[PDB]
């Protein structure tokens, strides 16, 4: 058996334009087994309308999903992605970096 | 360019609540184009790019029949392998399969492959010669014997070298708009200095296809730099990809570093100094 | 057939009757199962196919229903039959998955549906003894057997000799002939010939039975005719030899 | 999606 | 039209090479089969094949040509027992679709015909009887009766391993007020009755 803890990236489809529509992606990958909670967060409060790519894998059999929502970003708002998986002791939270 | 189509199968067992979840998905190059989910209502093989809805109902029936059958062999396997690995009925195990075609710039057959994993680890996979089998352990060895007996390689070779490639060409021909497109990257730089002496430079590249890329930091002179960050290429969500490579330098000499970029949609490779 | 057995072999049924054909398989598991049909003209047509227990799939919009309560028990059936549903029905199985496609077949259920059972008649059988000439000219002995007047046209002629079934020397017609060539529901004749050497027809204790299995009405089938119910039966005829 | 060569294990 | 296969009876002489052919539309066809089906029997696999070339098993040879989209079957040195319907099947998308089948008839030929017509008399009584036209060459043929209150059967092939003798037999009979054995229909010069 192998478990593999997931990598996470959270980021915007296009450059952060404050008050113009866009999509925020939380991209998890490199992980195994495939069962995996991922929630997207607007200031800690969960976002319901989230979407997720069909699951595929890599040459090392590791999974990769793309969660995403439509969002208009603002100056004052911190979005963050919440992932839990058997490999994690508790849920990892990754805050969205404007230009990372 | 070189081109590939691939299918990925996954079956997790859910002992005590339902039959194994089964998820199939298909790709040409870095583009997804069909799928199946044992839990989706439709219970068919569904389309996932424009150029595939073109195909008639004879197709969809066909691919469904095919995919369901995969599903079943995976449902049995999950059982067999418990036996072989002497595992209990409680708790869930994954089985994964993946095969496909590559073709060179001439669209001729280049190489074939077909591999099978269990609980995330390689179990049995078909060598490049499309004839022999590598096997992990005494369980895999059991199967290798079974599959040698039934000439599973010979049957597979047929598909891989024959029909799989034929269809990839058919798709590449219908897909032109999408599959042979080659979007060049939109790139910018970003100067985030850790105060005083530090300074790091992120060499962004957005909106490209396909995902194969190469961005590499240079000094004026010798090329390579090992002391540099970069993130795995990531899906934009709209069909393109994103990547960047950061590196750290002094808050003097900012403009003596140049970030070369190599993509298949760029005639000449790009290069980038610091702006101001 | 060691691997897949199917029944009933043969059915004559009036329109609007119920149908149920059963199919069993032994010696593999999680097999693909198939119901095919050989309608008016010898091409196999796929009716139902199944990936595994409790999973069915129909190909042509159909009157019939099929089901599978068990990994290896396959049932095709119908509420009210139509004329259309006459045919040869073949159960088949293939190896779990998508192997070479090889299909293994049942022995087949042959279904005739009729508008009117009053048309049904078993065969008159007769066996005719070889001529005194044929023994002199050729020292050989052709015994003809003649089933006549039966309907419908499935019957199975069989040669028997001193208690045992014999195949060598036999020639049964490849299929039978209308008695009223110009008439819709005519009855049929069929002829077989055993041929044995002179010294056998000369009887040291020799006994020849011509025997015809006929497939016809079954018990419980509304019959309103003055004559006895023409059910599945074996009609047969006899001869003993002769030192001229 | 292959048509043949896909057997169990 | 998905899978095409000439039907009508092909006839080949005993010991010649029989050749059957099959055609198929859908290009993505994975594997290919000849089954054989005996009269009133379920069908039964001669051969399968799934890449271009030739595959031989004894007297049988399959030929596939994915480019031209045809599968052939040749039968070497044909026996009378090879008379059968030969169904062609093409497995696409996890379902084998079938031709309407081609029907083959291997005519024996007889080393030495002793053509003849005898009258066989009913064991059970004198009055009833029939006529047998026997021991003729397969080149000669037997034709259906007009004024059909007299019934004649087509020929039927007889294989007594016994002595090395195959006979060709056809039979005719009637309810009519005695028309004896004399119905002229394309036979050869042959012995007679008293």
């Amino acid at each position: 058996m192998i478990q593999r803890t997931p990598k996470i990236q959270v980021y915007s489809r296009h450059p952060a334009e404050n008050g113009k529509s866009n999509f925020l992606n939380c991209y998890v990958s490199g992980f195994h087994p495939s069962d995996i909670e991922v929630d997207l967060l607007k200031n800690g409060e969960r976002i319901e309308k989230v979407e997720h790519s069909d699951l595929s894998f890599s040459k090392d059999w590791s999974f990769y999903l793309l969660y995403y929502t439509e969002f208009t970003p603002t100056e004052k708002d911190e979005y963050a992605c919440r992932v839990n998986h058997v490999t994690l002791s508790q849920p990892k939270i990754v805050k969205w970096d404007r230009d990372m | 360019g070189s081109h590939s189509m691939r299918y990925f199968f996954t079956s997790v067992s859910r002992p005590g609540r339902g039959e194994p979840r089964f998820i199939a998905v298909g790709y040409v190059d870095d583009t997804q184009f069909v799928r199946f989910d044992s839990d989706a209502a439709s219970q068919r093989m569904e389309p996932r790019a424009p150029w595939i809805e073109q195909e008639g109902p004879e197709y969809w029936d066909g691919e469904t029949r095919k995919v369901k059958a995969h599903s079943q062999t995976h449902r049995v396997d999950l059982g067999t392998l418990r036996g072989y690995y002497n595992q209990s009925e409680a708790g869930s195990h994954t089985v994964q399969r993946m095969y496909g075609c590559d073709v060179g710039s001439d669209w001729r057959f280049l190489r074939g492959y077909h591999q099978y994993a269990y609980d995330g680890k390689d179990y049995i996979a078909l060598k490049e010669d499309l004839r022999s089998w590598t096997a992990a352990d005494m369980a895999a060895q059991t199967t290798k014997h079974k599959w040698e007996a039934a000439h599973v390689a010979e049957q597979l070779r047929a598909y891989l070298e024959g029909t799989c490639v034929e269809w990839l060409r058919r798709y590449l021909e219908n897909g032109k708009e999408t599959l042979q497109r080659t979007d060049a990257p939109k790139t910018h730089m970003t100067h985030h200095a850790v105060s005083d002496h530090e300074a790091t430079l992120r060499c962004w590249a957005l909106s490209f296809y396909p995902a194969e890329i190469t961005l590499t930091w240079q000094r004026d002179g010798e090329d390579q730099t090992q002391d540099t960050e970069l993130v795995e290429t990531r899906p934009a969500g709209d069909g393109t990809f994103q990547k960047w490579a950061a590196v750290v330098v002094p808050s003097g000499q900012e403009q003596r570093y140049t970030c070369h970029v190599q993509h298949e949609g760029l005639p000449k490779p790009l290069t980038l100094r610091w702006e101001p | 057939s060691q691997t897949i057995h199917q029944w009933p072999a043969t059915l004559v049924q009036p329109v609007g009757s119920p149908l149920s054909l059963e199919c069993t398989v032994e010696g593999t598991s999680n097999p693909n199962l198939y119901w095919y049909r050989q309608a008016a003209g010898r091409g196999l047509q796929l009716l139902f196919y199944s990936v595994g227990i409790g999973q069915i799939s129909s190909e042509v919009p159909q009157n019939l229903s099929a089901s599978r309560p068990q990994d290896r028990q396959f049932i095709l059936s119908s509420k009210k039959l139509l004329l259309s549903d006459s045919g040869f029905y073949l159960c088949a199985w293939s190896e779990t998955g998508l192997g070479t496609g090889e299909l293994f077949f049942g022995e087949g259920s042959r279904l005739t549906v009729l508008e009117d059972l009053k048309n049904v008649f078993p065969p008159e059988v007769a066996v005719f003894e070889p001529s005194e000439a044929e023994i002199s000219h050729t020292q050989k002995a052709t015994l003809v057997c003649l089933a006549t007047g039966f309907y419908p046209d499935h019957v199975e002629l069989s040669w028997w000799v001193n208690g045992k079934e014999v195949h060598s020397g036999v020639c049964t017609d490849p299929q039978p002939l209308k008695e009223q060539p110009a008439l819709n529901d005519s009855r049929y004749a069929l002829s077989s010939r055993l041929r044995v050497s002179a010294t056998f027809w000369q009887d040291p204790r020799n006994h020849f039975r011509c025997q015809v299995q006929f497939y016809g009405l079954s018990e419980n089938d509304e019959w309103t005719q003055d004559r006895a119910k023409p059910v599945t039966q074996i009609v047969s005829a006899e001869a003993w030899g002769r030192a001229d | 999606a292959a048509g043949i060569g896909i057997l169990t294990v | 039209q998905e899978v095409e296969q000439n039907s009508g009876p092909l006839s080949v002489p005993e010991g010649a090479i029989a050749s059957l052919n099959c055609t198929y539309s859908d290009r993505g066809s994975q594997s290919f089969f000849w089954y054989r089906q005996y009269s009133g029997k379920s069908p039964e696999l001669i051969m399968f094949i799934y890449s271009n070339g030739d595959k031989e098993d004894g007297r049988f040879t399959a030929q596939l040509n994915k480019a031209s989209q045809y599968v052939s079957l040749l039968i070497r040195d044909s026996q009378p027992s090879d008379s059968a319907t030969y169904l062609c099947a093409v497995n696409v998308a996890g379902k084998s679709t079938f031709g309407d089948g081609t029907t083959l008839t291997v005519k024996p030929n007889i080393q030495n015909p002793d053509p003849a017509v005898y009258q066989l008399r009913d064991s059970k009584s004198s009055d009833k009887s029939v006529c047998l036209f026997t021991d003729f060459d397969s080149q000669t043929n037997v034709s259906q009766s007009k004024d059909s209150d007299v019934y004649i059967t087509d020929k039927c092939v007889l294989d007594m391993r016994s002595m090395d003798f195959k006979s060709n037999s056809a039979v005719a009979w009637s309810n009519k007020s005695d028309f004896a054995c004399a119905n002229a229909f394309n036979n050869s010069i042959i012995p007679e009755d008293t």
